[PDB]
């Protein structure tokens, strides 16, 4: 019951989910084969979250993977656990949308999305009670930022009452791996705004710092970030998955972390995280674990979180522990620190405890804030995007598919309306 | 009169400072544990040392 | 703004939120009258795809026009 | 000849009905299976020959906590058909609960309800389980409070309520829903008892000398106030107390039924036996404000009655000569209007233990359910919280949204307005 | 569906174009019975 | 240690 | 003088009560015919 069905499109949401679905495999037992191995029975009462049931015993993910140009997904059925994915929802082009928002939102987008959203319909029309939909994409690219947003419309025109997510990777200057980054980021920020009940946005740059400096490895890599967005992201539903003290499904969530409806853009962080050599000294504890989540390099974005004041903040705990302990640690976190809380909403922290950790760790916890100092970022892109537009570089490309320049003045003007009304409240007192 | 004035006037930013400071000083009466009543840690948090 | 926050303060705190709601909506025939566009009183690729649609459209209705 | 039916909804209902029914079954004699290896008709109904079907209804929207119910070691015990579960949470909004899916609820609610009312022949009245800080369990409990008073008209119904703590709090919405809940069961619910968590962990702390309580050992105690609350119905006594002989003695007038309670000795089996545990010190630490259930301070207020339970071997004389020491004492005023404010009640069962559990076995308890002035803060307190967020709308819009008017949050401020002002009127010497 | 709107949504769905017609020409004509002219103005629109 | 009053 | 006023004075000093009021009614009866409702109302305030 009150399952969602996983939507993932461009070549950056096929990689985080490609590793997505190898943890949730391993957190149920599920074989690369789609044969239970398990050992509790807790792992099977509510694997229909998730995963389908098909004849032969065997089960498979209902997730949807869309992109403009095959090779990413010909690359992911080879990987480890690539079995899992059933062949007929793999949907792509033969063309490519080349980085260009115009191609993959106007012309070559709108003709393909049919048959994606035919397979999206099925997939919903079918399950038992809907709960909703996850999106994983990135703003970096053309056919992701394009083809994903005017999905997330379309589905959101047909189920409006459900609840929608989106995980979504903005481009940072500092690791910058596309000129044309700042057109396609403004762009898809102002349809992203308009329809997604849940934004959580990730950055690179974040995940290099936190991987450099927290596990201290020597060697980055695309799987180690890809690890860490999967470990968050699977913390976010768990309690859902698990029994636990006090069960909190995403509306919940949704009902206490957003104050107003065009509020809901929250940066994200994952404890513990411990170097491989300090993985003994350490000593799991909840103020161990409260400390560490409240830090500011553990953000997984580059956004400063004592730069602003937190709005609301949540946090989802793993493993089997007290409640008292729990309930006055959060209070401690909130007395210590009252200048980076906002005044005029008291008792502005939520709590749920799960008593199932991870497999390999006793505990675990998932912070979820929504501060107002991700201003920085919306206020970084919008700066590039306005130093790029004044002399009309590179406008071409987007002009000659039917697009024209004033959705650039209105998607500029409502990103800053956007984000001098994401700090008016900054500033307010009671 | 005119220090009640301006008292007044800054009270606000006077009262930000106040709450600013008295909880910054580590206190190893007031660590997390033995604090068993809300009313003393609003007490202590009323308080500068 | 102005004149419509003055107007708006003149409603007592319970329908404060619902005058603040009309004053915003007030604000949308006003545009309107001030501009002239019947589509902003709510919230090459669309003209395209809107093009494409209407010919294909048009071509079922040339073959209503062939039946 | 005589029955009550108890009622729980909401997950912190459910879990303090589990715990209490433990209790019930272990005082009675009853295995987990419900089969005996002529008091339980209070609570329970003979199915002719074999098993015993507890008088309780469990009531959740959200599955997860049934479904453990349904698998642990008293699945055979409940009827399998009053363990109304729905699909959808309310996710912490109270207008969902009340507007939207818990009125296609209510009605089996309702059915099952009638069907265990016509097998009662001299039903005393009902009792009622919600924490109040929810969704699910607010919305639902209104409406079902709302459903029963007129149903059933006179019967008596009371409410064992759990309010929010002053400053430990684990949502942020959680006022609204509060003031909202208290507007409903303000003019429907004959008897409100306060449960806040904070003094029971402060209780816990102090008393059972537990540094990482969890919910389950406040759940315990609360089972062991209602059975002594509850045990005059089903065992012999020199002083009787009957349900219905509460408002003609602790309710002055219609609209004032708030009242806190308190529970002595509360003292773990490593130090019990050393001292003598006498009457007098019992009913000397049943006073102190330090063991009150709810986090109020009674030096604050004005006594209006004190209806105080004992059991165990108490003999009168004795309970006289502490009565009259209290009465001695300065620091204990009571109002001008009530010359004697106390209503003694005397049972010769001892308290039962619960084997793993925290209190030991003791041969004389007390339990006091006193109402008092000094509520009043409490109210004011929640009012402050809930006039700071709605200067500014703030999550208004999740409300709105869901079938209920603006206009429905400014009468519960004017109820407890006027509330406030009746307790102020009341306390006032003439 | 306008019974299922919100108060807002109710009178941008049910009276705007109306409105903001009968507005446009308030402002342009300025008569001397205003809420005469609107009354009839909206009658006649249907 | 001072209250506000005190601090004032 | 309301002609002189700018387009938002104008409104606010001219239809601003009158509009408010019914709007009111509107968001509170919902009825089935909003437009016929308020231009009726209108007609009634003069
Ligand atoms: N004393 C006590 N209080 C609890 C317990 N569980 C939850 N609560 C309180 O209940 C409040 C929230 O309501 P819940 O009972 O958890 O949830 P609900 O009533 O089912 O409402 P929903 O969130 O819609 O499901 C919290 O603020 C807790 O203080 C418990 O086991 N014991
Ligand atoms: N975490 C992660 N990010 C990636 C990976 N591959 C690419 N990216 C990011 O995605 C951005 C480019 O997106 P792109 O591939 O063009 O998206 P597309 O246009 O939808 O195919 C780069 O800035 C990378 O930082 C990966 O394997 N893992
Ligand atoms: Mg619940």
């Amino acid at each position: 019951m009150r399952e969602i069905v996983h939507i993932q499109g461009g070549q950056c949401g096929n990689q985080i989910g490609a590793k997505f679905w190898e943890v949730i495999s391993d957190e149920h037992g599920i074989d690369p084969t789609g044969t239970y191995h398990g050992d509790s029975d807790l792992q099977l009462e509510r694997i229909n979250v998730y995963y389908n049931e098909a004849t032969g015993g065997r089960y498979v993910p209902r997730a949807i993977l869309m992109d403009l140009e095959p090779g990413t997904m010909d690359s992911v059925r080879a990987g480890p656990f690539g079995q899992l994915f059933r062949p007929d929802n793999f949907v792509f082009g033969q063309t490519g949308a080349g980085n260009n928002w115009a191609k993959g939102h106007y012309t070559e987008g709108a003709e393909l999305i049919d048959s994606v959203l035919d397979v999206v319909r099925k997939e919903a029309e079918g399950c038992d009670c809907l709960q909703g939909f996850q999106i994983t994409h990135s703003l970096g690219g053309g056919t992701g930022s394009g083809m994903g947003t005017l999905l997330i419309s379309k589905v959101r025109e047909e189920y409006p009452d459900r609840i929608m997510e989106t995980f979504s990777v903005v481009p940072s200057p500092k690791v910058s791996d596309t000129v044309v980054e700042p057109y396609n980021a403004t762009l898809s920020v102002h349809q992203l705004v308009e329809n997604a009940d849940e934004c959580m946005v990730i950055d690179n740059e974040a995940l290099y710092d936190i991987c450099f400096r927290t596990l201290k490895l020597t060697t980055p890599t695309y799987g180690d970030l890809n690890h860490l967005v999967s470990a968050a992201m699977s913390g976010v539903t768990c309690c859902l998955r698990f029994p636990g003290q006090l069960n909190s499904d995403l509306r919940k969530l949704a009902v206490n972390l957003i104050p107003f409806p065009r509020l809901h853009f929250f940066m994200i962080g994952f404890a513990p995280l411990t170097s491989r050599g300090s993985q003994q000294y350490r000593a799991l504890t909840v103020p161990e674990l409260t400390q560490q989540m409240f830090d500011a390099k553990n953000m997984m974005c580059a956004a400063d979180p004592r730069h602003g004041r937190y709005l609301t903040a949540s946090a989802l705990f793993r493993g089997r522990m007290s409640t008292k302990e729990v309930d006055e640690q959060m209070l401690n976190v909130q007395n210590k620190n009252s200048s980076y809380f906002v005044e005029w909403i008291p008792n502005n922290i939520k709590s749920s405890i799960c008593d199932i950790p991870p497999k390999g760790l006793k505990m675990a916890v998932t912070f979820v804030g929504n501060s107002t100092a991700i201003q920085e970022m919306f206020k970084r892109v919008a700066e590039q995007f306005t130093a790029m537009f004044r002399r009309k570089a590179f406008l071409h490309w987007y002009t000659g598919e039917g697009m024209d320049e004033m959705e650039f003045t209105e998607a500029e003007s409502n990103m800053n309306d956007l984000v001098s009304e994401y700090q008016q409240y900054q500033d307010a007192t009671a | 009169d005119t220090i009640n004035i301006l008292l007044r006037r800054y009270n606000k930013i006077l009262k930000n400072v106040f709450v600013k400071y008295s909880n910054t000083g580590f206190s190893a009466q007031f660590s997390n544990k033995n604090v068993n009543s809300f009313d003393a840690i609003k007490e202590h948090n009323s308080l500068i040392s | 703004d102005l004149g419509l926050k003055l107007a708006v303060s003149t409603i007592g705190y319970r329908d404060r939120y619902t005058a603040e709601q009309c004053a915003y909506c007030l604000d949308d025939i006003i545009k309107s009258i001030e501009t002239g566009d019947s589509n902003q009183a709510f919230r090459v690729i669309k003209e395209k795809k809107k093009e494409e649609e209407a010919q294909e459209e048009a071509k079922k209705k040339y073959e209503e026009k062939r039946l | 000849m005589r029955e009550v039916i108890s009622i729980h909804v909401g997950q912190g209902g459910i879990q303090v009905g589990n715990a209490c029914w433990e209790l019930f079954c272990l005082e009675h004699g009853i295995q987990p299976d419900g089969q005996m290896p002529d008091a339980f008709n209070t609570f329970f109904s003979e199915t002719g020959a074999g098993k015993h079907v507890p008088r309780a209804v469990f009531l959740d929207l959200e599955p997860t906590v049934i479904d453990e119910v349904r698998t642990g070691t008293y699945r055979q015990l409940f009827h399998p058909e009053q363990l109304i579960s729905g699909k959808e949470d309310a996710a912490n909004n109270f207008a969902r609960g009340h507007y939207t899916i818990g009125k296609e609820i209510v009605d089996l609610c309702l059915d099952r309800i009638r069907k265990l009312a016509d097998n009662c022949t001299g039903l005393q009245g009902f009792l009622v389980f919600n924490s109040v800080g929810g969704g699910t369990g607010s919305g639902l409990g209104s409406l079902l409070l709302e459903r029963l008073s007129v149903d059933y008209g006179k019967k008596s119904k009371l409410g064992f309520t759990i309010y929010p703590s002053p400053q430990v709090s684990t949502a942020v919405v959680e006022p609204y829903n509060s003031i909202l809940s208290t507007h409903s069961l303000l003019e429907h619910t004959d008897v409100a008892v306060m449960l806040d968590n904070e003094a029971i962990y402060d209780i816990c702390r102090r008393n059972l000398d537990i540094e990482r309580p969890t919910y389950t050992n406040l759940n315990r105690l609360i089972a062991q106030v209602i059975s002594s609350l509850t045990a005059s119905l089903r065992f012999d006594g020199a002083l009787n107390v009957d349900i219905t002989e509460f408002q003609t003695n602790l309710v002055p007038y219609p609209r004032i039924h708030f009242m806190l309670s308190s529970y002595a000795p509360i003292i773990s089996a490593e130090k019990a036996y050393h001292e003598q545990l006498s009457v007098a010190e019992i009913t000397n630490s049943a006073f102190e404000p330090a063991n009150m259930m709810a986090k109020c301070d009674p030096r604050h207020g004005k006594y209006m009655a004190c209806s105080m339970m004992y059991r165990g071997d108490v003999v009168p004389k004795d309970v006289n000569a502490s009565i009259a020491t209290i009465k001695t004492k300065r620091t204990i005023q009571f109002v001008d209007w009530c010359p004697t404010g106390f209503k003694v009640g005397i049972n010769y069962q001892p308290p039962t233990v619960v084997p793993g559990g925290d209190l030991a076995k003791v041969m004389r308890a007390v339990c006091m359910i006193s109402n008092s002035t000094a509520i009043a803060e409490v109210f004011s307190r929640l009012d402050h919280k809930f006039d700071l967020m709605y200067a500014k709308r703030a999550f208004v819009h999740w409300y709105v949204g869901e079938g209920m008017e603006e206009g429905e949050f400014s009468e519960a401020r004017e109820d407890l307005a006027a509330l406030e002002k009746d307790y102020e009127e009341v306390g006032i010497e003439t | 569906k306008f019974q299922q709107l919100p108060l807002r949504d109710y009178y941008e769905s049910s009276v705007t174009q109306v409105l903001l017609e009968g507005l446009r020409e308030l402002g342009a004509k300025r008569p001397e019975n205003p809420i005469q002219f609107l009354g009839k103005f909206l009658l006649d629109r249907d | 240690s001072f209250d506000f009053q005190g601090f004032l």
